[PDB]
């Protein structure tokens, strides 16, 4: 465990999604970032370096989050402005625009089979679009306020939808009924994600938390002391053996679930790190933040 | 402590291993001194490990541990700890240690690491045995009230703060905590309760609290609508009267001084109370209170530039925690006179916070700074740039449609037209530039085949 | 008023390459608030300092609130209420040279203020936007008051 390759200047501005696949669908050579210059870019991993393959001009502010199909060799990328775009990733050109407008938009999740896009809005409610057209399919409302974070499950079984009062939602994707409301949270939880098996469910709050949660009977898993502060991205390696963590006390750390030990904390960032991801092979570590720089952390 | 200080250093300078000096000059730093003794806790530990190799008492190991504690090193006050039970036999291993003082003091200390390291089951396991010790000590219950505060849950704060007055109803601390619980949830009556049940035995320095609290809850009304009103009944008067009664006691807590100080800004006295923010600006460091009245000053001066810096200061020493309203504190005074050839940067600025935050509440200001887009897309007449800004702009109407539910509504109502209105000409004039600049680079392209 | 510039600095070091002259001494300093660097030259025999002190600086173009520019000639009686009455140590001197972080195109970002207190050297190295009031070949006074 270590830094592999600093990218510095990558952005002129700051950094505040990041995001890579997990198959071998021209997803796992690919690293999308959403900066607050307003601008995507697609970066080329190989060859133990990292290259620029695209700078995707679209948006007219700074991109909130970027995600990946892991179907699909397309991205998706939200913005301020609640402008989605569609990109496809091998011509670099836009596929769609769904104006989601004026403000009531924000961050993305593809589902595993790529076939719905999930958001959440200020109303409350979790926004499924289909992502064969860009058109909203349905809404799924489990009323009170606003939706920071939402993930599928990569096996395309649950939703979990995460709000800023510390409303956990699990939702059954096949007919749209609401399965759980779990709050061990009264925080922002601005990060969750289930495992790869589809077992466990990690919550990042801003509380200094990070939070293990069953998702198949709703109750407590377990609490796993993490950062001193705001934790604000965790991450799954594909093969459910490790998971990364970034918090704004400006540190990354990997984590050994099965001790529940820190088996390596990185410094390398001096800034706010907004965004983790593991590799679709799981020996890298791809991290952005404040500090302009796309972080490798190599992996055994 | 003076004279004691000046016969510690004769002590150790008639003889370098006073084994009695440097215990007792390690005490009184545990005791008092956390700035200069350190140095000193170097003094202290240097000669005592040497006196740890011939002997292990408690006391030495303990005191070297709370060294290690308030001096920051926590890995090493840690170990003292532990060897104070482990290695300091006369703490309970075949001896009986006073009080349990050797023990569950150790079991405060680490267990405040536990507190400071976010080791909130060890902190819990640690007060757990202290109160096994003895049932005493609700101090211990003031910790556990505060970390269960901090998991924000703050009616588990309150029950242990009600349980640490179960274990002392005369207790000025728990009736502290209670009140700054009940002025966090804005409960004034709740706090003055709190406070005359506090008052009556005590005062200095457990009631300037009550005193600062009661002035900051006219304060909280001073900065609202109702302060009018307020300002019927003079509650300023009795603001500036109670800072006055404060700071005749205090000589070290600024933060009366800066009361004081808010208090003559909100009146017409604010010249002076600047004076007096260089009072307290002549004082220590590391309190965000004085760099946010520099800045207030500046703000209400009209100085937006100095207002900024102090607001940059203070984000530089603070931004690290929860300080996400601080940004619109800082973005709400570059509009103070209707300014809007300062925000330029400050549209960037003022959206940048996080990839994870509401965005409905500041749109106003959002509009404030994207008709500043809407000045200079009006004077620049180069192509490429005006029909983005024009389509900002429609998003900037698009945020007026929420800015609509108030006078700002019937100002925006008129700028939305009258700028799309100027915008139809004006982007035949910048398409009608880039015609020009095509004509004149064609006309160089022939002089250089020429 | 009048006030080029006005913060506090701590001493960090003293004259690192030995001492040249045994009366002055080139101290270094940083500052807290506005974070710049000075380099000055006061002489230790009627206003000594040591490592680690700190004071406060005015640099500024007259010595009266009322802000009236009078000269560069010395009168020892003037019954006028003086901005010199508040601090310690006090010097007069003129800026000789404005050094910049410009370029071809852009502005500068840093300047670098170089002023000759009678012979007693200053450099003064923050940021443009503090650095403003200051032209070359300008008359001022120095200000210093150590605190505690």
């Amino acid at each position: 465990y270590g830094i592999l390759f600093k990218q510095e200047q990558a952005h002129d501005d700051a950094i505040w999604s990041v995001a890579w696949g997990t198959n071998k669908k021209e997803n796992s050579e690919t690293v999308v970032t959403g900066s607050l210059d307003d601008l995507v870019k697609v970066w080329k991993w190989r060859d133990e370096r990292l290259d620029l393959q695209w700078s995707l001009e679209g948006h007219q502010l700074g991109v909130v989050s970027v995600d990946i199909s892991h179907t699909l060799p397309i991205a998706a990328s939200s913005s301020l402005d609640a402008h989605i775009r569609l990109w496809d990733l091998e011509n670099g050109k836009q596929i769609k625009s769904i104006d989601a407008g004026p403000v009531d938009a924000w961050t993305l999740a593809f589902s595993p089979d790529s076939q719905y896009l999930a958001t959440g809005t200020h109303v409350g409610k979790v926004n499924i679009f289909g992502v064969e057209s860009g058109k909203k399919e349905y809404s799924l409302d489990t009323r009170g306020k606003f939706i920071l974070s939402i993930a599928y499950s990569p096996d395309g079984k649950y939703l979990a939808s995460g709000a800023i009062d510390g409303i956990i939602n699990i939702f059954d994707i096949a007919t749209g009924k609401l399965l759980h409301t779990l709050e061990g949270h009264a925080m922002p939880i601005r990060s969750l994600t289930f495992s790869p098996d589809s077992q466990l469910l990690v919550t990042a709050s801003d509380d200094g938390y990070i939070k293990i949660y069953d998702v198949q009977h709703a109750n407590l898993a377990g609490t796993l002391s993490g950062h001193a502060s705001w934790v604000l991205n965790v991450a799954f390696c594909p093969d459910d053996t490790h998971f990364v963590s970034s918090s704004s006390d400006k540190s990354v750390k990997v984590w050994d679930v099965g001790t529940r030990t820190c088996v390596h904390t990185f410094f390398d960032h001096q800034d706010q790190v907004w965004g983790v991801k593991y590799n679709g092979n799981g020996s890298k570590i791809v991290s952005v933040g404040d500090d302009q720089e796309i972080h490798i952390y190599d992996c055994p | 402590r003076d004279i004691a200080k000046g016969h510690l250093k004769k002590v150790t300078e008639q003889y370098p291993d006073d084994v009695e000096a440097w215990i007792e000059l390690a005490q009184i730093l545990e005791q008092t001194d956390i700035q200069g003794a350190l140095s000193a806790y170097g003094t202290a530990t240097r000669i005592l490990q040497e006196k740890v190799q011939a002997d292990v008492p408690p006391e030495i190991l303990n005191n070297v541990g709370a060294l290690h504690f308030r001096l920051g090193n926590l890995g090493e006050a840690k170990k003292y700890f532990l060897a104070s039970l482990d290695r300091a036999k006369a703490e309970a291993e075949h001896d009986e240690h006073y009080y349990n003082a050797i023990s569950v003091t150790t079991s405060y200390n680490l267990a405040r690491l536990y507190e400071a390291m976010c080791e909130f089951h060890e902190a819990e396991k640690l007060y757990k045995n202290i109160l096994r010790e003895h049932p005493n000590y609700v101090d211990c219950y003031l910790r556990l009230g505060a970390m269960a505060r901090d998991k924000g849950n703050f009616y588990e704060a309150s029950d242990w703060f009600k349980e640490a007055l179960q274990i002392n109803q005369d207790h000025p601390d728990a009736w502290s905590l209670i009140g700054n619980l009940h002025l966090a949830k804005q409960e004034w009556g709740p706090g003055q309760k709190k406070f005359e049940r506090i008052l009556k035995q005590p005062s200095t320095q457990s009631d300037t609290y009550s005193m600062l609290a009661l002035g900051n809850v006219w304060l909280q009304t001073l900065h609202q609508p109702t302060r009018d009103r307020e300002k019927e009944k003079r509650h300023q008067d009795r603001a500036l009267a109670i800072y006055k009664q404060v700071l005749r006691n205090d000589a070290k807590n600024l933060y009366a001084a800066n009361g004081i100080g808010a208090v003559l800004a909100h009146k017409g006295y604010f010249r002076e109370a600047r004076d007096v923010f260089a009072q307290v600006r002549e004082a220590t460091a590391d309190i965000s209170d004085v760099w946010l009245n520099l800045a207030h000053i500046y703000v209400e001066q009209k100085q937006y530039i100095s207002a900024v810096q102090m607001y940059e200061n203070c984000l530089r020493k603070f931004y690290k925690h929860q300080n996400t309203e601080v940004v619109l504190y800082l973005a709400r005074a570059l509009f103070k006179c209707g300014k809007l050839q300062e925000c330029k940067q400050t549209l960037l600025k003022a959206r940048h916070v996080a990839p994870s935050d509401t965005v409905l509440m500041f749109n106003v200001a959002l509009v404030l700074q994207r008709l500043a887009t809407s000045v200079l897309k009006d004077e620049k007449s180069n192509l490429k740039e005006v029909l983005n800004a024009v389509k900002e702009l429609e998003l900037a109407h698009r945020y007026f449609s929420y800015l609509s539910k108030l006078a700002l509504a019937a100002t925006e109502a008129r700028q939305c037209s009258d700028l799309l209105s100027q915008a139809q000409y004006h982007v035949a004039r910048a398409r009608k530039q880039d015609e020009e600049e095509r004509e004149l680079r064609a006309k160089q392209e022939q002089e250089k085949e020429l | 008023a009048g006030i080029l510039f006005e913060d506090i600095f701590d001493v960090k070091d003293i004259d690192p390459e030995g001492k040249k002259f045994d009366r002055v001494s080139r101290l270094h300093c940083e500052s807290e608030s506005f974070k710049m660097d000075l380099i000055l030259d006061v002489n230790i025999q009627i206003y000594p300092v040591d490592l680690g002190d700190k004071f406060r600086l005015v640099i500024a173009s007259t010595l009266y609130e009322d802000g009236t520019l009078d000269d560069g000639e010395y009168n020892p009686t003037d019954d006028r209420p003086s901005r010199a009455d508040q601090f310690e140590y006090v010097m007069y001197g003129k800026v000789y040279r404005i050094e910049g972080d410009e370029t071809s195109t852009e502005a500068a970002t840093r300047l670098s203020a170089y002023v000759s207190y009678g012979g007693l050297l200053m450099r003064l190295q923050g940021d443009a936007n503090n650095l403003h009031g200051f032209e070359v070949d300008s008359r001022v006074y120095l200000l210093m008051k150590k605190l505690a």
